[PDB]
Formats: C-alpha cells, sequence, structure tokens
C-alpha cells in the first residue's frame, strides 16, 4: 500500500487493550 | 486593526454546513475559525513550526520538554493543574505533540466554555511560568516517556536511521530527551534548564510562526473578536523559519547495507532512497503518484510476485516526510524465512518494477483517476471531530493559503509528468540504502546506537550488486495497475421510508439471523455500514480451534487482497476477523458497490481452498507474532492478565502457540466445513439503505452459505456467552508475573463493583469522574510515578467496576499503596466539595455521555454495541444522563464506603503485579499523602484454579426490543 516520523504526546489517554 | 487580512471564500465541500472564516492577525498568527452551531463541543488548536529538530546541541529534548511544562501554569493561572481541571469540570480533553518541525496544542470542551477554556490556553502562550519545581518532578515524566520506547522496535529504527546520516546534521538529533539530557548532564554543564526553556519559548514561539485554529456554536464575527482579544497580544519576534536544504545523507551514506538485531522476532527490509522537498509540488504530488504505483497491490503488482515467490507478505512505498529541505521515498516489506536468504533478487524485482514504470513513461489515466476519486471523497468526507479536526488545520495553515487549507491535502490538480519523472530518476541503485532487520544477526553485529543501544552492523554494498541493480531488465510479471472497477457511480440518498425509525429496528427474527436495520436519517451520505455477526462455537471451543479460525480468516483476507485493494482505493472497506464466538464482517464505505464485494467475500468464505505455501507463511507468522507478546510494554501484560484472570474462558498466548504446531493443512480444510455447517447470524445494516435492501442483503448472504456451506440454524441452548468471576466480598487477589523485555514495572487494580444497569453504570461513571483529573494530577503530576497513569471503568461481560493502570520504575507493591493513599484523599475531597462543585461535574459527564456522533460510523458503533454486548438499550444516553442528575453527592459517598473504600463491606478486589525484567523478585504487599493499610492478599498461582474456586455472574438480561 501508500505511504500515508514518531512524534511525541503529552499524555497517553487511553488504554488499551493491544 | 489588530487583523492584517481576513481570507477570501474557504473552499469547502458541498455537503460541509459548517462555517469558515480565514485570517491572518497583524502578529503573523495565520487562523482559521470555524461556525458549528450544532457543536456539542468546542475546540482549539494551535501549531507553532517549531519542533526538536531546532534543540539545542547540547540539550537534547528541551523542545519536548518545553510542551510538558505548558500546561504546568502561566502567570494568569498559577496553579499546575488549573488548566486540566477546568477543562475535566467542563467535559473537556486536552494532548499535545512535537514533531521534528511543530509543536502542537489542543483541546476541547462544552460548547458553553469555549472562552474560559481558549483563555487558559492562550496564556501558554504569553505567560508560561516553568515553574522550578514543576520543572524538576516533569522531567521524571519525560524520562518515563522515553523509558517505554527504549525496547520499541519503531522507535529504536527511527533513531538508528538518524544515527546513521551526516552526524552534523540537526536529523541526527534525540529528540525526546530524557532525564540525563535534561537534567544530570545540563547540571554536570552548568547549565540551568529552567531558563534554557524560557530562553528557548522566547526566542522561537514567535506569533509569526503560528497558527490557530477555533471551533465553536458562536459566529464567525463572534469567533473572530474572540481569538483577536486572547492572541493578538502574542508577541512577534519575526523568527526565520528553519530550513534544511543539505539532505541527512550524502554520498557517503548511500550504497549502504545496514543488518540490524530487533528486539521482537521480526524480519524486515527497509529500501531508502533520498529525494528532494517535494512539498511544493503537492497540486501535483509526483511522489504519491509513484507510491501509487509502487505500493499498489493488486495484480501485475510488485507486492504481488513479491507474495508469490513467497519472500514477502506486505509492502508499503511511497515518500516519506523529512523536514523543510528533505523527504525519502521508501519501499518496505516483511520477510519470510525464505525472503530473509533473497533480499538481493527481492531488491533487484523493486529495481525491474521501477524500471518498468520508467520504459511505460507516467500514466495520465493513472493521475486521474485518483483525482476523481479524491474529489469524490473530498465531497461526501464524513464530519470530522472537533479536537482532531482543529490541530490538524492549525497544523497545515503553515504550508498552504487560508483559502485552501481544506482541500489542499486532498484535491489534485495538474498532471505533471516532468515532476514524476524527476523524482523517479532519484530512484536508482546507486542512491539507495538497505536496512535488514532480523535476529538472525544477533552475535554477529560490531555497533551500537548510543541512546537506545541497537545492536547493528554497516557494510558498503559491493559495486557489483550496484551494477546487477542498475542492469535491471523488465520483468513480464510486472505490470501497471487495471482500470478500478469499484469506483462509485450511484450516489443517490434514497428518500427517507414513511416507517423509518430512529434507532436500529429488528426486522428479521429467525433461527438462521436475526437483523437490526436503520436507515441513516441524520448524515445523508451515500454510505453505509454492514456488520454481521457470525456465531460457532468451533471457533474458540479450544486452543487449537481458536487458531484455526484466526489462520482461516487470515488466509481468506490474504486470497481477496488483490481484489479487495481496489475496492479499498474507491473507498469500500471491509473487516474480517475471528472472535471468541465466532467471526466479524463488516463492510463500510460507499452503498453502491458493497453489495458486490459482499457477495464475493461470503461466496469465498464458504468455497475457499487454501494454498499450501500461504497457509505455511502465515501460520509462521502467526507463531512469532503470539511469541513477539513477551516484549509488549508491561501495562499491556497486566491488563492481559487481569483479562485472563476475570474471564470464564479464555485461552493464553502459550495455550495458542502450543497447539499452533498441530494444525496441519488437512485439519484446517476439515475445520473450515464444519465451522460453517451451523451458525446464528446477528446483523445490523445502516446507512443509505432500505428496509427492503437491508432484507435483501441478509437473504443473499443466508443463501451464499446455504447453497456453498448447506449451513443450517444453530440451537438458541447453543448461543452461550462468557461470564465473568464473581469475586468474594472484602476479598483481594495478587497475581504477579515479570515482563523479560522491559526494564519497568506495571500495576492494573481492579475494584469489581457489580452487574451492569442504570444505577450502578452511573454511580460508577460519576465517580471516575469525580477522580479523574485528581488521579491524573496526583499519581503523575505531582508524585511522577510514570508517564502512563490511568484510571477509568471497566466493562466486560454485563459486570463492571473501577479500574487504575501504572507503568512505572517503582514496584508494584509501591505503587499499590499510592493507588490506596490517592482513594483516601479522594474521598476526603469528595466530602469537602461543594454542591456547585458536585453538580459541575455531574454536567460534564451529562455533556460527555450527551455528545452526538458527527459521523454514520460512529452512531453504527453506539447500536452496534448495543447489540453484540446483547443489552439493546439504544435509548441508553437519554435514560442514564436523566438518572445522572439525580444522583447526590451523599449516594456517591455512600457507593465508594461500600464498594471502594478499603474497608468497604464489598470490596472486591485482584491486583496484576507486572515485575521489571532486572527484577528477581517482589513482595505482593508493602511530604506524601498517608497510604493505609492493607490486608495480606492470596496470591494466585494458577490461573485456571482460581477461576474454578470462585463462583460466575450471571449474564445481563437484554432490553426487549419488540419487532417483526
Amino acid at each position: 500500500f501508500v505511504n500515508q516520523v514518531e512524534a511525541l504526546y503529552l499524555v497517553c489517554g487511553e488504554r488499551g487493550f493491544f | 486593526p489588530a487583523i492584517k487580512r481576513i481570507g477570501n471564500h474557504i473552499t469547502k465541500s458541498p455537503e460541509d454546513k459548517r462555517e469558515y472564516r480565514g485570517l491572518e492577525l497583524a502578529n503573523g498568527i495565520k487562523v482559521l475559525l470555524i461556525s458549528d452551531p450544532t457543536t456539542d463541543k468546542s475546540s482549539a488548536a494551535l501549531d507553532v513550526h517549531i519542533g526538536s529538530l531546532s534543540d539545542p546541541p547540547n540539550i537534547a529534548g528541551l523542545s519536548h520538554f518545553c510542551q510538558h511544562m505548558l500546561f504546568l501554569g502561566t502567570k494568569k493561572y498559577p496553579k499546575e493543574n488549573e488548566y486540566s481541571q477546568f477543562l475535566s469540570e467542563h467535559a473537556g480533553s486536552s494532548n499535545a505533540f512535537t514533531s521534528g518541525e511543530h509543536t502542537n496544542y489542543y483541546f476541547d470542551v462544552s460548547h458553553e466554555h469555549l472562552e474560559g477554556a481558549l483563555d487558559r490556553f492562550a496564556q501558554f502562550f504569553l505567560c508560561p511560568l516553568f515553574d522550578e519545581s514543576c520543572k524538576d518532578r516533569e522531567v521524571n515524566a519525560v524520562d518515563s516517556e522515553h523509558e517505554k520506547n527504549v525496547m520499541n522496535d519503531a522507535w529504536r529504527l527511527f533513531q538508528l536511521e538518524k544515527a546513521t546520516g551526516n552526524p552534523k546534521h540537526p536529523f541526527s538529533k534525540f529528540g525526546t530527551g530524557n532525564k540525563y539530557t535534561l537534567e544530570t548532564r545540563p547540571n554536570q554543564e552548568g547549565i540551568d534548564v529552567r531558563q534554557e526553556l524560557l530562553k528557548f519559548h522566547s526566542a522561537y514561539y514567535s506569533s509569526n510562526l503560528m497558527a490557530v485554529c477555533v471551533l465553536g456554536r458562536e459566529s464567525l464575527d463572534d469567533l473572530t473578536n474572540l481569538v483577536v482579544k486572547l492572541f493578538s497580544e502574542v508577541e512577534n519576534k519575526n523568527v526565520p523559519l528553519p530550513e534544511f536544504p543539505e539532505h541527512p545523507f550524502q554520498e557517503e551514506h548511500l550504497k549502504q547495507l545496514y543488518k540490524i538485531v530487533p528486539i521482537k522476532d521480526i524480519r524486515n527490509l527497509y529500501v531508502t532512497f533520498p529525494i528532494p522537498d517535494l512539498q511544493k509540488y503537492y497540486k501535483s504530488n509526483p511522489g504519491h503518484y509513484l507510491g501509487h504505483l509502487i505500493g499498489h497491490e493488486g495484480p501485475g503488482s510488485l507486492l504481488s510476485e513479491l507474495k508469490s515467490k513467497g519472500w514477502v507478505n506486505t509492502l508499503v512505498g511511497g515518500q516519506k516526510e523529512g523536514a523543510r529541505g528533505f523527504m525519502f521515498f521508501i519501499i518496505n516489506v516483511d520477510l519470510t524465512e525464505e525472503g530473509l536468504l533473497h533480499v538481493e533478487d527481492i531488491i533487484l524485482h523493486m529495481f525491474q518494477y521501477i524500471q518498468k514504470l520508467r520504459a511505460e513513461g507516467p500514466q495520465e489515466w493513472v493521475f486521474q483517476e485518483c483525482k476523481d476519486l479524491n474529489a469524490v471523497a473530498f465531497r461526501f468526507k464524513d464530519k470530522e471531530r472537533p479536537r482532531g479536526y482543529t490541530s490538524k488545520i492549525a497544523g497545515i495553515l503553515h504550508y498552504y493559503p487560508l483559502e485552501e487549507v481544506l482541500t489542499a491535502e486532498y484535491l489534485l490538480e495538474e498532471f505533471r509528468p516532468d515532476l514524476i519523472e524527476m523524482v523517479l530518476d532519484k530512484l536508482r541503485p546507486e542512491n539507495v540504502r538497505v536496512a535488514i532487520v532480523s535476529k538472525s544477526f544477533e552475535g554477529k553485529t560490531d555497533r551500537t546506537e548510543e541512546w537506545y543501544g541497537t545492536q547493528y552492523k554497516q557494510e558498503a554494498i559491493p559495486d557489483e550488486v550496484i551494477k546487477k541493480w542498475q542492469n535491471a531488465d523488465l520483468n513480464g510479471k510486472f505490470k501497471l495497475p487495471t482500470k478500478n472497477e469499484f469506483i462509485p457511480t450511484n450516489f443517490e440518498i434514497l428518500p427517507l421510508e414513511k416507517e423509518a425509525t430512529p434507532y436500529p429496528a429488528l426486522i428479521k427474527d429467525t433461527a438462521m439471523s436475526k437483523l437490526w436495520f436503520k436507515q441513516d436519517d441524520k448524515f445523508f451520505l451515500p454510505k453505509a455500514c454492514l456488520n454481521f455477526e457470525f456465531f460457532s462455537p468451533f471457533a474458540y471451543v479450544d486452543p487449537l480451534h481458536c487458531n484455526m479460525a484466526y489462520l482461516y480468516l487470515e488466509l481468506l483476507k490474504d486470497s481477496l487482497n488483490e481484489y479487495a485493494y481496489a475496492a479499498e482505493l474507491a473507498g469500500l472497506s471491509y473487516d474480517l476477523q475471528n472472535t471468541i464466538y465466532g467471526m466479524y464482517l463488516s463492510v463500510k464505505g460507499y452503498n453502491d458497490k458493497q453489495p458486490i464485494l459482499l457477495k464475493k467475500i461470503i461466496e469465498k468464505m464458504a468455497t475457499f481452498e487454501i494454498d499450501e505455501k500461504r497457509f505455511e507463511i502465515i501460520k509462521e507468522a502467526y507463531m512469532r507474532s503470539l511469541n513477539n507478546f513477551r516484549a509488549e510494554q508491561p501495562h499491556q501484560h497486566a491488563m492481559y492478565y487481569l483479562r485472563l484472570l476475570m474471564t470464564e474462558v479464555a485461552w493464553t498466548k502459550d495455550e495458542l502457540k502450543e497447539a499452533l504446531d498441530d494444525v496441519t493443512l488437512p485439519r484446517l480444510k476439515a475445520f473450515i466445513p464444519q465451522l460453517l455447517s451451523r451458525l446464528h447470524i446477528e446483523a445490523l445494516l445502516h446507512g443509505n439503505i432500505t428496509k427492503q435492501a437491508a432484507l435483501g442483503i441478509m437473504q443473499m448472504v443466508e443463501d451464499t452459505l446455504i447453497e456453498h456451506a448447506h449451513t443450517k440454524p444453530l440451537l438458541p441452548s447453543q448461543l452461550v456467552r462468557y461470564r465473568e468471576v464473581q469475586l468474594p466480598d472484602r476479598g483481594w487477589f495478587v497475581y504477579q508475573q515479570r515482563n523479560e523485555v522491559h526494564n519497568n514495572c506495571g500495576i492494573e487494580i481492579y475494584y469489581q463493583t457489580d452487574m451492569q444497569s442504570t444505577s450502578e453504570n452511573m454511580f460508577l461513571e460519576l465517580f471516575c469522574q469525580i477522580i479523574s483529573e485528581p488521579c491524573f494530577n496526583t499519581l503523575r503530576t505531582k508524585e511522577q510515578l510514570g508517564y502512563i497513569v490511568f484510571s477509568g471503568p471497566r466493562r466486560a461481560n454485563g459486570i463492571q467496576g473501577l479500574r487504575f493502570i501504572i507503568q512505572s520504575e517503582k514496584p508494584p507493591h509501591y505503587l499499590e499503596s499510592r493507588v490506596e493513599a490517592f482513594l483516601i484523599t479522594m474521598e476526603k475531597s469528595i466530602e469537602d466539595m461543594t454542591e456547585e462543585a458536585f453538580q459541575k461535574h455531574i454536567q460534564a459527564l451529562a455533556i460527555r455521555r450527551l455528545d452526538k456522533p458527527k459521523k454514520l460510523s460512529a452512531e453504527c458503533a453506539k447500536y452496534w454495541g448495543e447489540i453484540i454486548s446483547q443489552q439493546y438499550n439504544f435509548d441508553r444516553d437519554n435514560t442514564e444522563v436523566a438518572y445522572l442528575k439525580t444522583l447526590t453527592k451523599e449516594d456517591i459517598i455512600k457507593f465508594y464506603k461500600e464498594m471502594l473504600a478499603v474497608d468497604a463491606p464489598r470490596r472486591h478486589k485482584v491486583s496484576v503485579h507486572v515485575l521489571a525484567r532486572e527484577m528477581d523478585s517482589c513482595p505482593v504487599v508493602g511530604n506524601l499523602s498517608q497510604a493505609p493499610a492493607l490486608p495480606q492478599p492470596e496470591v494466585i498461582q494458577n490461573m485456571t484454579e482460581f477461576k474454578r474456586g470462585l463462583p460466575l455472574f450471571p449474564l445481563v438480561k437484554p432490553h426487549i426490543n419488540f419487532m417483526a
């Protein structure tokens, strides 16, 4: 498929299952 | 006066009813105002055009650190959590991110409090405090954030690429930062980080490098006055926009091969080509044209051939952002065991395909097909959620004129074959970079990346290899894509039926299938959502059957891929996956050709013929996938274990891979017919469709299964659902495990309450709303236990409760005590809060629960949630909120005293402790607020024994929904 930089956040808002 | 220019008409989609006004303030800030008289939540976002790429060489992570600090207080609002607390009490939320060239801040909130939120927000860019005390605490949050990425393969590769380019180029910088770079090293060098933060903010947070986007119910004129009043005061330093004309990869960085050792057992090949910045050619996107062709997955594609040879399973190609002045073009693929032995050949094929493009020359019909498709997509674009919408717009206001921001990255304009040839001319062997990731290189590397410790090796590619690639001739197997036949043409919105219902209606109720239907009555777009749940006990009967159900569906999607890719490009999508109760199938997109795709899928699953090669390859990838879970984060393991402990039936990863080896082609072929022989189908068809059409689709699915699979109705007594384990009053259990990859601890605390019900739901949700903000501010901001600190409700199998999740370097038992101390603080905080504050929370929850969906898929998901959980409470929000508004402060206190308090008579607690890699052992039980004394927990040593020794909750009763 077509490609469509890792960026850092202030918080993770949802905790998730994975 | 305070305004320098008011843009002309902002080109928008005709289906878009929101109002737009673009303008540029006298200080240079580019603004996009958005009025939506219906929005339940208003939102604002501001993007500063500078990022980690501008970090001082001796203070890595400074720009990211600045981003964190801006939330901890301003002169106008000193309280370090005044911002987050205000949003919390007004149904709002906020976050921000830092990239190489951008720092984006955004929030949303009840439409009634836009000004109050925006005021507090604007202060971030006017008078930040950068309080010394906050700085010393929050640095731990940054360190913890980096810590969780240290063992993440994606980040390791991300930083490794930077480390293999020009060391003098800012591209080589470490942008996350950590305690060493932000505290330890600076202190040693005699640097004052506080001053540096202020200096950085002062020098770069200039209005000329800022873009803002605000969305609310107010009119454009009122929004204009609001923005001017709060942002025109931002100072303009006329800062030059950072430019990076010299590409990070120079000659000495080309024709290089990198062999890398991954953490997870993954096999990948990364091919990179340095290219000029193509951003200014956005009107024709030559880079996306080449990506479209190179990354295509239809017949004749590079992927199809690489897969046929059994070398790769997936592929992504196209341009990759760099920064102002430089970009990359990539072709990445995963590798099969054989593919890893034929890397040179794979790359040769890559160049043969590229040579095919050169020989055929740029194809205008291809460009036109995409152009027309993008035009259709832009026109019928789903309405976006405010928060994400403003954040995105704030970012692109930096690259496109005010009038073009909405259409910019959507519509294609002119075909530029010359630019395409220009980029294509860069995709040659002499300027290629190759990286191979595989565990097979372990013990064979000689270099270590300083920031993550990545083990790897660098070698120059032999000239004879480069030369062979340069001589790549044409391969008869490679062809240009054929005309896409899935392009939608019928966009008529069928008129609302006279018997149309506001909620889904049961229009079919037989043993074979239960059909829920609702004709879209809000969005009026030529789209539909077709959701199907196929029930069968043979999908999860045991580990072996779970593996086969997965493998079966995975193999089916793999054989349908070439065919489905085209549909996907034409906005027609589908999802097929195995569940603990059977199979899940969802078709979404333009309703036009949905029937064709659906029929194909059902036909295929009922007449599927397995390909041995594909089977062995996918099975091998599945085995690693199961094993790779050991490399997941501590909090991920915690949630995983809790799930296994609390659910009646749940097969572990270990049980699944142990049974995998026994999955043989013959057994899989026998499995399919058995799986489809008996089923029950519960569906939800929602969108631009009529009752008769709905009944028509269902009949087709049934008929296809009956004709090819001889499928028959399942018995109602067979329609079994799993129960949640019922914990004993005053009980406390602890399950402990270790994470062998991450050197950090994780923990999840579960306080089971009771079965889901209107009253129980709102007791829990209101309490969660009340402690939400205080939990984050206490456990993270104040105590800095870790970057990841979470609290909230947990719902599973009709049961529910309160959950806390934390990832920290501190041991679980210490974490446990802290959460317990917090609970005592909250208690006190609730008993002392004013009715005013209490009611504010009730209203905050009310708005959150009543916030209406902006698009069909969001509305559908809610209905689907009610059908899947089998509660069918389609009018839940209205009911529950009505009940919510009657709760009093006293009710919440009692709820806490009887269910959650440390000495609560009905406390039901289980804790999952995930120890850090370097921890050999750890106890399960052990200024700062005072932590209460806890009982001796029962240590769970065997999950099976645990579940067996406890009773199981009953299943929730369905909210009767009478209909034909």
